[PDB]
RNA sequence: CGGUCCGGCCGGGAACUCAAAGGAGACUGCCAGUGAUAAACUGGAGGAAGGUGGGGAUGACGUCAAGUCAUCAUGGCCCUUACGACCAGGGCUACACACGUGCUACAAUGGCGCAUACAAAGAGAAGCGACCUCGCGAGAGCAAGCGGACCUCAUAAAGUGCGUCGUAGUCCGGAUUGGAGUCUGCAACUCGACUCCAUGAAGUCGGAAUCGCUAGUAAUCGUGGAUCAGAAUGCCACGGUG
């Protein structure tokens, strides 16, 4: 159909600069608030000391450089029928997906304080097991057996 | 000191009185000033307006009191008294105050 | 559990997570040990010699548990006079305030499969 | 709408005007948290309790021109399927449709 | 613990009784008003009330005084 | 610009504002690229800003014999002691029975108290009812201000700060319930609203499947009013966060 459209970069944040802190505290924003967000992400390091965290250059680096999404499921129509197609992630959600994966594994779980449920959450990223690591490799996996489609 | 609440319910009826109260004011000799125009008063509402049921049929409505006051600051009698028993555009509202 | 019976273990709190067990409400607990000049936070360890057992008779400031259920059945046999409308309403199983007959009335009348 | 609602209504509003009018905050001298649990007033009581027909409820605004109870905008008299009628036909002041 | 100190009351049934005592076998005293409250001289009398419909015998009890007529009488159908 | 109960409170004034009015302003005209240097388009310059700017608003012949006699006029058919309609009861929240649609929790980016900041638009004279009083309170008295920018309804809330509870089917969160009170009304059975002690069941954020929203849009919290004796969560409007 039509449109082309126009799009938004959004603001970066009032303390580091960094906009991907932007686009983390708005996939964190809960009933429109927003100042709360800045008060549970990026407000501590001596909870990511706590567990597998090492050194500040990895506090927030290890939902960004750590992994690489490349693939979504679901399924696709081809001439008369319909199949399960794996489909190219665009390349500027590339970098934010992995933030709903966290956020979402952090905001589900039954542990009590939000500020360090993320922090663990963080720390169990580094470790590379699990949450949000295994939802990029099941897709990767199920791409490597799915190839006559695009 | 009086002032006179000239009331209407539209905006032109109420510059067409003004045009005859202020002017008969200025002809007839009285010492007075610009008149304060006021903060319009409304009333609105938004109701079916369809005979029976056809429920998308709702619209708006509104209407507006406008007022003002004249005011004369000065104790003359002879200067005002041309203004009491004047006749103004029909549809209008006249009450003597202090 | 002191506040119970002739036991005497006692290192519990005084307001946190005592609701709803051995005669305690729910929210005269907290304003007794104000009333009395008494801090409510920590588990108690220096209240000895009575000085916390004189308020667990009155917190509990009514009757409690099993005389409780005796004031309750104080004016509940009168539904049990079954021509009275609130007695009819009692042996039938209806409910007789703020519920409709077919929306909303299974959680009174009984379940489905 | 039967003609008796209103025919009734106006008989009414002119008998609370013995009961009511001017005379709704009359219980302002009777009415006591305790009065010291004594009796002195009981001659507004006798009149407050004589009347039936007339009551604080049982009445409907209507319209001036309809029976019809519902649909009523108060401040005109008239209803919400007439000021649309009335106000292109230009019979009621200040009021008009579009422009503005 | 009634509504009002006072109790709102009419004693245009209970000024029945004496004759409703000596009626025989004839069918029972009707009445329509249901808000009415039975008083404890009213005991042992027979007394046909409105269902909705129709009008039903109702005997006066220890269980029926000190209450309202309506609260011992069915008010509605499929029974 | 003067006074300086030190306060727009006054002398006074029309300055961002605010309340009001008057005059300009936008035409593809100006410039480039495109295209029969035709028509016409996308941008750029100016400017507060365009290119059916945005919002209101008119309905060519032809459609759906569109909708409504439960809102009227008026012909026909019917009634006219009746299908008239006033009383004492009352019906319209039926129901052994199937299904939608919407709200709010399950908590700890939560719950609570104290400290802490900004409203906006409405409504209101036998009205809204301040300061003050009794009672934990519903609420009842005492008694000003205000008819619209020196009042009342009415400390804006979510938020910001701080301490604290911490999966226990929980002070969370909710159905049901005993006792005692507060209110308008012939009337508070069937068949009303509101407050406080006493008791507190469920509830693990939901499975196939199905529904809706594209930027100040989704989501989130608060203010107000009409109908209105007393009584909806519904409804028509106004702001904050985003």
């Amino acid at each position: 159909r039509r449109r082309v459209i126009g799009q938004r970069k959004i603001l970066p944040d009032p303390k580091f600069g960094s906009e991907l802190l932007a686009k983390f505290v708005n996939i964190l924003m809960v009933d429109g608030k927003k100042s709360t967000a800045e008060s549970i992400v990026y407000s501590a390091l001596e909870t990511l000391a706590q567990r597998s965290g090492k050194s500040e250059l990895e506090a927030f680096e290890v939902a960004l450089e750590n992994v690489r999404p490349t693939v979504e499921v679901k399924s696709r129509r081809v001439g008369g029928s319909t199949y399960q197609v794996p489909v190219e992630v665009r390349p500027v959600r590339r970098n934010a997906l992995a933030m709903r994966w966290i956020v979402e594994a952090a905001r589900k779980r039954g542990d009590k304080s939000m500020a360090l449920r993320l922090a663990n959450e963080l720390s169990d990223a580094a470790e590379n097991k699990g949450t949000a690591v295994k939802k990029r490799e099941d897709v990767h996996r199920m791409a490597e057996a799915n190839k006559a489609f695009a | 000191r009086i002032r006179i609440r000239l009331k209407a319910f539209d905006h032109r009826l109420i510059d067409q009185a003004t045009a005859e109260i202020v002017e008969t004011a200025k002809r007839t000799g009285a010492q007075v000033r610009g008149p304060i125009p006021l903060p319009t008063r409304k009333e609105r509402f938004t109701v079916l307006i369809s005979p029976h049921v056809n429920k998308d049929a709702r619209d708006q409505y509104e209407i507006r009191t406008h007022l003002r006051l004249v005011d004369i600051v000065e104790p003359t009698e002879k200067t005002v008294d041309a203004l009491m028993r004047l006749d103004l555009a029909a549809g209008v509202d006249v009450q003597i105050s202090l | 559990a002191r506040i119970a019976g002739i036991n005497i273990p006692d290192h519990k709190h005084a307001v946190i997570a005592l609701t709803s067990i051995y005669g305690v409400g729910k929210t005269r607990s907290k304003a007794i040990l104000a009333a009395a000049g008494i801090a409510e936070d920590v588990k108690i360890s220096e209240l000895s010699e009575g000085q916390i057992d004189t308020l667990r008779d009155e917190v509990a400031k009514f009757v409690v548990e099993g005389d409780l259920r005796r004031e309750i059945s104080m004016s509940i046999k009168r539904l049990m006079d079954l021509g009275c409308y609130r007695g009819l309403r009692h042996r039938r199983g209806l409910p007789v305030r703020g519920q409709r007959t077919k929306t909303n009335a299974r959680t009174r009348k009984g379940p489905r499969k | 709408a039967k003609q008796s609602m209103k025919a009734r209504e106006v008989k009414r509003v002119a008998l609370a005007d013995k009961y009511f009018a001017k005379r709704a905050e009359l219980k302002a001298i009777i009415s006591d948290v305790n009065a010291s649990d004594e009796d002195r007033w009981n001659a507004v009581l006798k009149l407050q309790t004589l009347p039936r027909d007339s009551s604080p409820s049982r009445q409907r605004n209507r319209c001036r021109q309809t029976g019809r109870p519902h649909g009523f905008l108060r401040k005109f008299g008239l209803s919400r399927i007439k000021v649309r009628e009335a106000a292109m036909r230009g019979e009621i002041p200040g009021l008009k449709k579009a422009s503005w | 613990r009634s509504l009002k100190k006072g109790p709102f009351i009419d004693l245009h049934l209970l000024k029945k009784v004496e004759k409703a005592v000596e009626s025989g076998d004839k069918k029972p005293l009707r009445t329509w008003s249901r808000r009415s409250t039975i008083f404890p001289n009213m005991i042992g009398l027979t007394i046909a009330v409105h269902n909705g419909r129709q009008h039903v015998p109702v005997f006066v009890t220890d269980e029926m005084v000190g209450h309202k007529l309506g609260e011992f009488a069915p008010t509605r159908t499929y029974r």
